[PDB]
DNA sequence: TTTTTTTTTTTTTT
């Protein structure tokens, strides 16, 4: 039963070898309309996002959910979902990511039946 | 003043509740007096619209929206009127009146047509997070009904700050 | 009475224990690993696949991913309309009843609507706050249950510590299931 | 400040 693996939230610089589906959030810096690819910069790195149909605009803040593709040319993301994150408070998002990282493992470990 | 639905009582005044639209009971329009906003009666003998308080008046279409709201701690019925209801529904009262007329012509009463239009056309509004402000009246069988004076979109930064305050009380920050 | 919709991670729903009420009018509910009795679920995630509408329009379904898990959301008969509202990629908030089919928990759509990215952030903040609040209360209630069980004395002690009487029953029920 | 008055429940899926 190959159930859909939830998209693992990561930073471009923190992508792991074992990751197969990721959620990245960044700003578009370059769009290639002929090869349907775009360059996403999150502050921690730049990822080449291969899109099938939806191409964002340059300078737009977007959230990408995609599968990681590992080849001889490097690591590119085959985009599945591209959402407009232009009015998103990334400062608040970063703060909640740190809170979950710290508190979630402690909450699970509090179970003493 | 921000109050959780679990803390709401009958007769509550100026309560602010942030929650999710959970159910749509009825969507309908009625002819109202432009001054007192009360239901006007059409006199077939004189061909005019009569308001019990202001007499012969030019009627305006008033929208009524009855729905439910959930905040995670409780559930409350909500009613919006006119411009507030039209703003949330995104449809003009004249267009709603036309749809109610079509349903009534098919053999439905005003009550039946209002429930049907809410389920068939305004079901898209369900699942939306909003902030409602109003007074709580207690219906003898329907329970607590929040008569919302206004509604507005959620200010996410304001809400996040409230949650941070609660986290500080729990010893997180 | 209409019990509240609990804001939860999809993982907490998936790992829970579904309870099918034997009565034809009793609502079904779920008990999470943290002893939380849940009648309705309130989740925020992304629609990952283009909805599935049966040709005969008997059912409509769509998939929601929140980062902690993936769940199916179902609408039957005319309720198929809910699935038609969404599209692949939409960031949405879903409210509905928890259901279990083929030992896989799912959500019977009561409402689904597109949300702003800041709503997803607010959802995560609220979900974590509620989780911490509940765990701390359930930890104290578990100590009361292990010492006294479900007695008239333990119910008085639970009320004094801000714990609902229902919480002790949930712990007992979870112990019976496990 | 308003119209009209009966709350909520299950089960159905290639
Ligand atoms: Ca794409
Ligand atoms: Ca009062
Ligand atoms: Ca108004
Ligand atoms: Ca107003
Ligand atoms: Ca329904
Ligand atoms: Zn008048």
């Amino acid at each position: 039963v190959r159930r859909r693996k939830p998209a693992v939230e990561r930073k471009i610089s923190e992508i792991r070898e074992e990751d197969t589906r990721v959620s990245l959030i960044g700003r578009v810096i370059k769009v290639d309309k002929m090869d349907y690819m775009f360059w996403l910069d999150d502050g921690t790195g730049v990822a080449i996002i291969e899109s099938e149909s939806d191409l964002p605009k340059v300078g737009q803040v977007v959230r990408v959910i995609g599968r990681i593709i590992r080849n001889e040319e490097g690591i590119h993301i085959y985009a599945e979902v591209i959402q407009d994150f232009s009015d998103a408070d990334l400062e608040a998002l970063e703060e909640i990511r740190e809170l979950e990282r710290k508190l979630l493992p402690r909450l699970e470990g509090e179970i003493v039946w | 003043t921000r109050k959780k639905i679990k803390d709401i009582e009958a007769g509550d005044r100026f309560v602010e509740v942030r929650g999710t639209i959970a159910k749509v009971y009825r969507v309908l329009t009625y002819d109202a007096c432009p001054e007192c906003k009360k239901k006007v009666d059409y006199d077939e003998g004189l061909g005019v619209w009569i308001c019990p308080e202001h007499g012969e008046v030019q009627p305006i279409k008033m929208t009524i929206l009855d729905f439910g709201l959930d905040d995670g701690t409780g559930y409350i019925r909500v009613t919006l009127f006119g411009d507030d209801a039209e703003e949330l529904l995104g449809v003009s009262p004249e267009e709603i009146a036309e749809k109610i007329k079509e349903l009534e012509e098919s053999g439905l009463t005003t009550k039946e047509a209002a429930r049907k239009l809410a389920e068939d056309e305004f079901y898209n509004i369900i699942g939306r997070e909003i902030v409602v402000r109003g007074n709580v009246i207690e219906d003898r069988f329907l329970g607590l009904i929040l008569r919302a004076s206004s509604w507005e979109d959620v200010d996410y930064r304001r809400e996040i700050e409230r949650i941070k305050e609660e986290l500080e009380k729990l010893g997180v920050m | 009475k209409r019990m509240p919709a609990t804001r939860l991670y999809i993982k907490d729903i998936l790992e829970g224990y579904f309870v099918k009420s034997e009565g034809d009018f009793e609502p079904n509910y779920l008990i999470t690993k943290y002893a939380r009795k849940v009648y309705r679920a309130k989740i925020v995630g992304t629609v990952v696949r283009e909805p599935l509408i049966a040709e005969d329009e008997t059912y409509g379904k769509f998939q929601v991913d929140d980062g902690t898990g993936v769940i199916w959301v179902l609408g039957f008969r005319d309720d198929t309309k809910f699935a038609k509202l969404v599209r692949k990629g939409d960031l949405v908030q879903v409210i509905g009843k928890i259901a279990e089919w083929r030992d896989d928990k799912q959500i019977l759509v009561e409402g689904v609507s597109k949300v702003h990215p800041n709503m997803w952030i607010l959802h995560r903040y609220e979900t974590l706050k509620e989780k911490i609040e509940h765990i701390k209360k359930a930890k104290i209630a578990l100590e009361i249950y292990n010492q006294y069980g479900i007695t008239a004395k333990s119910k008085v002690i639970a009320k004094n510590k801000g714990i609902e009487e229902e919480l002790l029953e949930v712990i007992d029920e979870l112990y019976g299931i496990m």
